């Protein structure tokens, strides 16, 4: 009795992920939220190309967002939690079949 | 004898090869290491794509003299010094070369550089000296939208770039290209005006909002005493320019029919820095049989960076060079109304590392020609007088705030070699760069209009 609006949704993607902004706009919005080239080159790109995420190296030695000089987005202040001794983390690669991302409305 | 492009760095379209090589690194070290803070990853990426105009634009935005700097910048000391690829077998990217190339194509295009719409328009602003510092300051100011005039003592423009740095390293057409781009801005240059009897800061005060003192270090160092060119002696100040005039076509209307200076027999060049090495190389250009570069100090502490010393070395110039202390020239002997030799004393470094000259040990070096490379400094008293009231430091140079580059007088700013604090084209252009924002803040205040802080 459940409507899986999946196929219905894939359909329209194959029918054309649409774009509607002219590079003159794109850049200014982007600018609003301080986006950058590092942002498009370092990070966005590999996601599209490889279907995967920018791996990098060495520490993070930028200031902490509140102490930053430059505009930094909310998400920078929200740090992700992880579990240490109380519980173990999972292998999302080797054990992907147990995880899941199903969403219901 | 002749001035071909000796630069190793120069690149043909083949620059494409290195452009691809560049890692195009994030928060690149090279840019941080660049005085003007050029966005090297982006301009390089651009050349990789082959869109030379894009890289050229990126280069020019940060430095007005992108061409000259690409050719001249002591990169190892500068941006290339922190190039990450240096860790690799291939070695660091020759950023200077790619900058030259991208710039060169742009020159070929013949595009003119337009003005941004408008700003506090411009009470008269004056800049003294046509060199890198003033040109940079003037162009940024014009970008702001001001009316400005640069008063140049000499008939030629470009400063040391034109006068001294050799054609083989720095083609004259290069400096001409940049000045023209600046000119498109509407900056006006007038050639036979000098900050001295003719022009003074108080004279300028007669109607003039602000002034930038760009004149550099006009004179050279002392020991030669009245010695004449006919006899033998030439200061770098004298020598380089004569070679420049004969060698570079646009520089002067008159053809130096006298031709290149006739330098024959052994030439002794005294100096550790860029000046000495350029004179050594230029000397062979004028027919010198042999050139000796004498250093007071030790070989290890040669002032010029390795790339330039390399040019002299390949050239086969001999470096008599030892001990941190001065092979120091005691005296020049002239017989026959011509210099036969120069007398030196050996010097050596003590634990104190303070230099010692040992009188007992002397060297008589035979030489037909001596060129003194030691350096330059301001000493012309009327020039200094021109400068009043502005405060001078105990280095006898105009004091300026490092950030603002403002002089004791709020209206007057200074930058470049005159500041005595940097001795590179890119730092001089940077000086003008930084000054321009501050002159702008000052003038706008006069306008009663604010400037943010961020500057842009
Ligand atoms: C031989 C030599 C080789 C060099 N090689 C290099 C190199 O390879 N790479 C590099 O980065 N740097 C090099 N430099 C340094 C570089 O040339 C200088 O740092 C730079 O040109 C300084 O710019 P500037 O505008 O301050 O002064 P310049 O000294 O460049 O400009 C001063 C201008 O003021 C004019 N002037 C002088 N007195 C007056 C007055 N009283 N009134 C009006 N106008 C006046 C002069 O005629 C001149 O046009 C070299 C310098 C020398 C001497
Ligand atoms: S972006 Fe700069 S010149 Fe290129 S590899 Fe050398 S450090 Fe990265
Ligand atoms: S202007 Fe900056 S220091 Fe000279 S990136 Fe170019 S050659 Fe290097």
């Amino acid at each position: 009795n459940t409507t899986h609006l999946d196929e219905l949704v894939k359909t329209a993607s194959l029918k054309g992920e649409p774009s509607d902004m002219d590079k003159a706009e794109l850049r200014r919005r982007q600018q609003a939220f301080g986006l950058t080239m590092e942002d498009m080159e370092l990070i966005l790109h590999p996601m599209v190309e490889d279907g995967k995420e920018a791996i990098g190296s060495m520490g993070d030695d930028s200031p902490i967002a509140v102490l930053s000089d430059k505009y930094r987005g909310l998400h920078h202040f929200f740090r992700q939690n992880f579990s240490q001794v109380t519980n173990p983390p999972i292998d999302s690669l080797r054990e992907r079949r147990v995880m899941s991302l199903k969403t219901r409305l | 004898q002749d001035f071909a492009e000796i630069y190793a760095r120069f690149s043909d379209e083949r620059a494409n090869e290195q452009a691809n090589r560049c890692s195009q690194c994030g928060v690149p070290f090279c840019q941080v290491h660049c005085p003007v803070s050029n966005n090297i990853p982006d301009w390089l990426k651009l050349t990789s794509e082959g869109r030379l105009e894009e890289a050229y634009e990126v280069s020019q935005a940060t430095n007005n003299f992108p061409e000259i700097c690409g050719r001249i910048c002591p990169q190892d000391r500068l941006c290339e010094g922190n190039c990450v690829i240096e860790q690799s077998t291939h070695g660091a990217v020759t950023i200077g070369s790619v900058e030259k190339y991208i710039n060169d194509t742009a020159w070929d295009q013949g595009w003119v550089k337009p003005r941004t719409p408008s700003r506090e328009l411009g009470l008269s602003v004056g800049v003294i000296g046509a060199g890198p510092a003033g040109l940079a300051a003037a162009e940024e100011l014009r970008a702001k939208g001001y009316e400005v005039h640069v008063y140049d003592r000499y008939d030629r423009m470009g400063g040391l770039l034109v006068y001294g740095i050799p054609g083989f390293k720095l083609e004259k057409s290069v400096v001409e290209r940049r000045v023209k781009l600046l000119a498109d801005a509407g900056v006006i240059y007038h050639p036979n005006f000098e900050v001295g009897r003719d022009a003074s800061l108080p004279e300028l005060r007669r109607k003039h909002v602000a002034v930038l003192v760009a004149t550099g270090v006009y004179k050279a160092r002392d020991i030669k005493a009245p010695g004449s060119g006919l006899g033998n002696i030439v200061a770098a100040l004298d020598y380089l320019t004569t070679s420049n005039k004969v060698s570079l076509g646009d520089t002067v209307e008159a053809y130096e029919n006298g031709s290149l200076n006739a330098a024959g027999k052994h030439v002794v060049v005294l100096g550790g820095g860029d000046t000495a090495m350029d004179c050594v190389r230029t000397a062979i250009r004028q027919g010198a049989t042999s050139v000796k570069c004498l250093y007071r100090r030790d070989r290890k502490n040669m002032p010029g960076s390795q790339r330039e010393v390399a040019h002299a070395e390949e050239e086969g110039v001999e470096f008599i060079w030892q001990a941190a202390p001065e092979g120091f020239t005691g005296d020049t002997v002239v017989t026959g109304v011509r210099a036969v030799r120069i007398h030196l004393g050996v010097a050596d470094a003590t634990g104190r590392q303070t230099p010692q000259v040992i009188e007992g040990s002397e060297f008589t070096v035979q030489a037909d020609l001596v060129i003194k490379a030691l350096g330059f400094e301001p000493e012309d008293l009327p020039n200094a007088f021109d400068e009043p009231e502005l405060k001078v430091t105990r280095w006898g140079t105009l004091l300026v705030d490092h950030r603002t580059k403002m002089t004791n007088m709020d209206g007057v700013f200074a930058a470049g070699d005159i500041v005595r604090g940097a001795s590179l084209v890119v730092w001089a252009i940077r000086d003008g760069r930084d000054a321009a924002e501050g002159i702008h803040a000052y003038a706008k205040a006069k306008a009663e209009a604010p400037v943010a802080v961020a500057a842009e």
